[PDB]
């Protein structure tokens, strides 16, 4: 059983529990990223998280992002699937579900400092190292991750990414 | 951040 949900730091036990479990997966799958730093972003009022759920409560993966509506782009802060569930197509399904939602939120671009060890995954998701969207849009807005490479993905406006 | 991983 695999579902999806978009979580917000709204102060309820329900979202909090899901968010905490997602945060734990990020730090495990991202040893070098300080948990304190992960917590700072995941629980920040401007960040939302979409998670992959099993049996509607077990978090096996997710994507934490910040939508910049005026510029029509979304910064992907963290992305991960728990080790034991990786390489099964869940990361691809999560991204397609994320693209679908961004498309409905009027977001045209996705930016992210992709982990040097996962650039291959992002390329397979349509991200490129080439900057195409006006750079003044993101410069000074997105966080720079040390061991990451800036990558971007254009959201096709009317294609069906999932449903 | 140190984008390291897995």
């Amino acid at each position: 059983l695999l579902d999806f949900d978009i979580l917000t730091n709204d102060g309820t036990h329900r979202n909090m529990k899901l968010l905490i479990d997602l945060k734990n997966i990020f730090s495990r799958q991202l040893p070098k990223m300080p948990k304190e730093y992960i917590v700072k972003l995941v629980f920040d009022r401007h960040h939302e998280s979409m998670v992959i759920l099993k049996n509607k409560q077990k978090v096996i993966g997710g994507i934490c992002f910040r939508q910049y509506k005026p510029q029509r782009f979304a910064e992907v802060a963290f992305l991960a699937v728990t080790a034991n569930e990786q390489v099964r197509g869940y990361g691809t399904r999560l991204m397609n579900k994320f693209k679908d939602h961004m498309q409905k939120q009027n977001i045209e671009y996705l930016l992210t400092y992709a982990d040097n060890f996962a650039i291959g995954y992002f390329k397979k998701q349509g991200f490129t190292k080439e900057h195409r969207m006006p750079q003044e849009k993101w410069k000074g807005y997105i966080k720079d991750y040390d061991g990451g490479t800036l990558m971007e993905c254009y959201i096709h406006p009317y294609v069906d990414y999932g449903r | 951040g140190g984008k390291a991983p897995r």
